[PDB]
């Protein structure tokens, strides 16, 4: 349900999503 | 009769999230602030 | 030259990329796409008509992984973002 | 006499591919 390259960089969270599912 | 209204309770959230997405709005619509944040950000760039 | 981080020019339009053939079909006026950002992606050579991407070359912040000096001196470098080749 | 220029008209502008974008 829920839904560049001029030196905006997205970071990855920590606790990926399976983890959180754990 | 309590696990019967608990076991058909847990169903109709099922359903109410199926079909509508009004539940989700919170978290959408922090994305959508975020977001539409950065395109004000590279939109600047096109600005003289 | 393609696949490969160039500086280039086309029709004097100017720029650094990585020049890659694309699949996108330009309509016969048009030369120039551009992206959501209006930033220039595609372009047609001008000498052959060809059209191009424009992916802009890699790059990423460095971070650096280290246990306290204390500790030691060893120190792991983290390069966001970039594949295991551009390095 | 008179019609109704329903929507036609509209023509590419400028010399773009943007795909998929509302411009
Ligand atoms: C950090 O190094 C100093 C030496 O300059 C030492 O005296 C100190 O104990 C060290 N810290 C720890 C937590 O061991
Ligand atoms: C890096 O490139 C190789 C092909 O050269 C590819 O198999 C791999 O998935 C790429 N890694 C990432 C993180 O894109």
């Amino acid at each position: 349900k829920v839904t560049k390259f001029n030196g905006l960089t997205v970071l990855p969270p920590l606790l990926t999503d399976e983890m959180i599912a754990q | 009769l309590i696990a019967n209204q608990f076991n058909s309770a847990i169903g109709k959230i099922q359903d109410s999230l199926s079909s509508t997405a009004s539940a989700l709005g919170k978290l959408q619509d922090v994305v959508n602030q975020n977001a539409q944040a950065l395109n004000t950000l590279v939109k600047q760039l096109s600005s003289n | 030259v393609k696949n490969k981080c160039v500086n280039f020019n086309f029709n004097g339009l100017t720029g650094t990329g990585v020049l890659t053939e694309s699949n996108k079909k330009f309509l016969p006026f048009q030369q120039f796409g551009r992206d959501i950002a209006d930033t220039t992606d595609a372009v047609r050579d001008p000498q052959t008509l060809e059209i191009l991407d424009i992916t802009p070359c890699s790059f990423g912040g460095v971070s650096v992984i280290t246990p306290g000096t204390n500790t030691s001196n060893q120190v792991a470098v983290l390069y966001q973002d970039v594949n295991c080749t551009e390095v | 006499a008179y019609t109704n220029s329903f929507t036609r008209g509209v023509y590419y502008p400028d010399k773009v591919f943007r795909s998929s974008v509302l411009h």
